[PDB]
């Protein structure tokens, strides 16, 4: 169910100060300087039990982008890019990896797939943060 | 070629099917004697007395019968290979005695259940579904 | 039998109030905005028994392109990509992947093989759908 | 042989009514609107017994290009590029995976690797279908 | 070198091929008895006498003799290694005794039996078919 | 289906719990005695006695109760294979004996600790917990 | 570093290469006596007796010498493990013994039998071909 | 030992009546309408023995270009691509992969990799056929 | 934790004397002819314990872009790339890989994934080397 | 959790680690007996002696002591599973018995060494180092 | 951490290396006596008698003394792990005896044959060459 | 250590006679006809023992570029590029590949990971030689 996770994640991930759009293709702003979106992408998937049950592989691609005092909450230095990107993550990291259980049944395994930062030459600096969370949820 | 993912086990005198089931298993079998005399080219052989046996596996569940049935239980089973579906041929075996049960599990992975059963006194008997 | 699961599949995906069309090249429409196109796609084989027989892996994709108030059915936020695609697709799942013996049996096993969400900018937003769903029919 | 089951192939694929003319570069023809080419491909290969045998893995495609009513011989819609590009293609699959012994013999497995229908925009839209059927053939 | 996709088994009495089958096999051994004396290089030996046996295997069947079978039944079976065209080789057993059947299923597999038999005074006797 | 990743076992004596484990597994067992006559078609059958064993996987362990158990010990053990949330089976142990432990290592992983017991005058006890 | 896709075995007695053969082996053996005495630290050993086996495969045939052979037969086997090429050594026993007979087949494969012997009363002579 | 295995190629190939030119980048004519070209290629290599040896696994491709008459010898319709150039190839095939030992020898296994028939558009058609045979040579 | 094993890394690797920096897109000069910069990359990852725990898979990656005599330490012929990378490099693998516990201990196994020396044609030749090292840290 | 990548063992009595070792193990056991009566549900069992065992590997060497090692030697071992840094536990066994040595090696490998040892007399002794 | 592509075994009486040699092993083994009493802890235990044995697998060769070796042979082997190369040590063993041989071969590789022998009275005897 | 190894194949590939220049950009000469140039290139790697150790799998590329009489040393037709290539190579594998124990010690493994011949149209026509050597070497 992608909308459930997707709202879990969009409760999950509307705590930074600032809005999450996501799939917006006409939208492209920089005046969100903070920015945050959660995609659940893709479903691949298995069969349950006999008589009947199906089960799925599914990622979680969370993205963000930012500029200036965005990085600089406390710690000098968070303009280096990755050290940044990697103090926003991991917290985002805790946030939908978190203990409660609603967020993690749905969820099951909810593992970093994947980490990235990335450099897009703005006149304010903007930098492209990826945390794909790998989730297995039981097809409904 | 039944389509074998919608295999039905159900313990005939509760009524219950077992659970979310991974996979079953049945067995035939009859000893052999042999004998061979001195001048003989081929060895005679014949057949005495008949044993079943088989198995079942299953995700653990405490809210299904599944839980219930213990080593040294006498159960009646009858296990539909292709499903209730009417004319699909069940396998009844009566006087099940359960020799052996195993739950295991691992960090990744969902824990299991398998249950080991012989036949006492009976033999099973193939019939055929309203 | 592509033709009767293709049938099936017509029958099955006919139900949403929009007209399906499969394989038009001519064809580009932006005033059927929701829209939706069923393809049975590529059969693999590999041989049945000793004296004869057949069978196919085989791949059936289902997209879906919407705009607007069609998303927006019921629950807040559709236009969000995701959730107005998600809404869409897990009935569709359900509409193919559905109980009567009829669809599922010359499908066999009705597995999601993969799901996506798109984003097309058009005045109107444009949102595309993929669900795959992996049947292995038994070459007649 | 790749002649003597191009040859079977020649024989078993004249049968529609339409000429069959493979590898013409020159010739890219819309005057023989109903189409059909059949390609031996390619022969990967490996040892036979100790003494002496080889044997190849072998391809052969079969390519069906249409329009009009050479989609519609009976039932209706094969407008429709699936409905239609199968109509034909089930029949041609029958037609060189045959009982026959010869066409059968040299071919040893005739399974379908393969199948696909493609659309490009013509004023007469023409669809293309592809049917690779996988032989394996002794080497002479 | 037969194609070994045509292979027919069939019940010699009831004329009926067995059903879709996966795999056949066939076996045929003679023991053997060594001895050697003090002094001696090399060890003599002779064989004494005969057994076959062998097992095949098919997807579960409601509809067809594969159904029929049951351990401890005696049957005359024909088997055909490159099939029935003319000329080809059939191997016959008389008197086969059947020991012994399995039946098996899994999540997402189709059911499958498999049969053992043994020969019981007889060997099996190669021929060429009309 | 339990997840199968909360799985819990505890020392109930001591209350610790084992400490970063990779698996567990448990069994129970009741043998079996056969009998048949002469002129009888089947074998009857009944079990007579019970003994339940089991096994544990975990890394390495100086800082927790880990360290502590030892072949010949005496323990009480609980299982809880979903976890100790409230309606959660848990399955109670009493008097195993800890016959033998083994422990592991390689230049490439973690070391590891595998320790197997046995019951000793008690069966396992399936129970619900608060 | 001969080739070992030119192997030949061919029947001495009737002159036919036996057919289209997939490998081959064989192997030669003596038995060893230990023994050793209080206040000893090794143990002295002598050989016996000797005795030499082996197994050969080949596509089913029914066009070829492969057909005949059966088990219990005597033969006289030489195997040119590098061909028939001029001075290529060839190992012949004489006295084969065919213990056993083996045939095997699948629905994606050709039918294959395998034939193992012993031998009797001689040992293997390694010569070289002219 | 490529000079060698390639100068029994040489000799091997060289039979069909015209010139065989390997590795002339300057070259590309069409007055030799009919053409061959062989390529010893690539040796990847694994050790031999202990105490010293290395063997080395080795393809050799072979490329026929040809046009009109060529194709023509005996049989009709050698203009179809396939027939034409199968026709030429198979007894390609067996130059190469003949009896005589010394060929065969430095080859060691002589089994065809992979087979081709290609198109080209020129006046007269001209058409590429490979022929990959993979020989394994033991390294001098 | 990147940020502590970047910062591990940006102790270990501030002693070569010059400035290091990290993912600065507008910034690409030339001025700082010696040029080093330290990526703490992307982490995959699976589960520990039962009851908790993660770990991850990681990769850092060390480049380094050189002009003149920052080659010309010692020895002579440093101009040449290979040796220059190499005299640079093995010294930087030290660092990374040195002794200390906690350089090492967050890192767990600090093994080389790869090397590379590459080159483009400034005035100034300059050229870059790159260092992968695998670590795998324990997720916090 | 130990790295298990910084394992030292090391002969107590020549102070001198082993040298590059691959891998290590150790096991402790403890027979069993059970005795069961007429009318009794589940079978009592008790300990009765412990034996300990194991095994270590290393690269094949002439110039460190890894090569002075012999079958039937008594020697004193300590292995530090994680190190020897202050606070990490060794395991020591004293009277260690080596009961075999075995050499290996290929064309494309490093030759190898694997010792087996038993106890005899005492059993491993957990420890925590200074 | 010696090569090991360097490996050379050669037959000392006859001064000749063997030939392409794709691998070899050698083992040493001691046996174990164990006892223990009523009332004790432990089990000790001691080491009685010595036994060798190995094995080595070589292309099969008509032209190098790989040919001549053959079952029952008493040979003396010196083998290097290292090679000849000053200072490499050398394992040499005397009186070994040659138990077997086996030829083997297949359509797709080259025929081996591999040698396996014991000691005979005597006990491998590690040295360092020259 | 690439130095050393580069080193050992520096003087080793130097006996040819012409210069051999590794990664000049700048220089992209003509008038060396006869040209030899040996890459280190890159270090995958893997542990060794327990309590430390280190090793690599390495691959060394040699390429050799050449025209004219520089093929033609003896034999004829090594303007054929297969056999001038060849002709080049096989010493040149012998050079890397010698019995001496020092080059072949820190190499360990020299096999020939691949061999190749390449064609570039220049007024003196110029071929490219690649004869890529994996050496296994132990991280110092």
């Amino acid at each position: 169910m992608s909308e459930a996770i997707i709202a879990a994640a969009r409760g999950r991930l509307i705590s930074p100060p600032f809005s999450d759009a996501t799939g917006d293709v006409y939208r492209t702003p920089e005046a969100a300087l903070p920015a945050i979106i959660v995609e659940l992408d893709y479903t691949d998937a298995e069969r349950i039990s006999m008589g009947g049950g199906f089960i799925a592989s599914a990622e979680l691609r969370v993205e963000i982008l930012a500029k200036r005092d965005d990085w600089s909450l406390l710690t000098p230095t968070p303009a280096n890019t990755a050290e940044g990107m990697a103090r926003l993550a991991a917290l985002v990291r805790t946030a939908i990896l978190a203990p409660p259980s609603d967020l993690s049944g749905l969820a099951w395994s909810i593992a970093p797939a994947g980490y990235e930062f990335e450099t897009e030459r703005g006149e304010t600096p903007l930098a492209r943060a990826t945390q794909s969370f790998a989730l297995q949820i039981l097809q409904p | 070629m039944l389509k074998g993912k919608d295999g039905v086990v159900k313990n005939a005198s509760t009524g219950d099917s077992i659970g979310h089931l991974q996979s079953w298993a049945l067995d035939t079998q009859r000893d052999e004697v042999s004998g061979w005399g001195m001048g003989d080219d081929a060895e005679r052989a014949f057949t005495t007395v008949g044993r079943a046996s088989g198995n079942f596996e299953v995700y653990l569940d405490p809210a299904d019968p599944s839980d219930d049935l213990e080593p040294g239980d006498l159960v009646d089973l009858e296990l539909y290979p292709g499903g209730e579906s009417t004319g699909s041929g069940y396998r009844s075996v009566a006087g099940a005695l359960i020799l052996s049960t195993a739950e295991s599990a691992s960090k990744d992975g969902i824990p299991m259940l398998t249950v080991n059963w012989r036949t006492s006194g009976a033999l099973p008997q193939k019939a055929t579904v309203s």
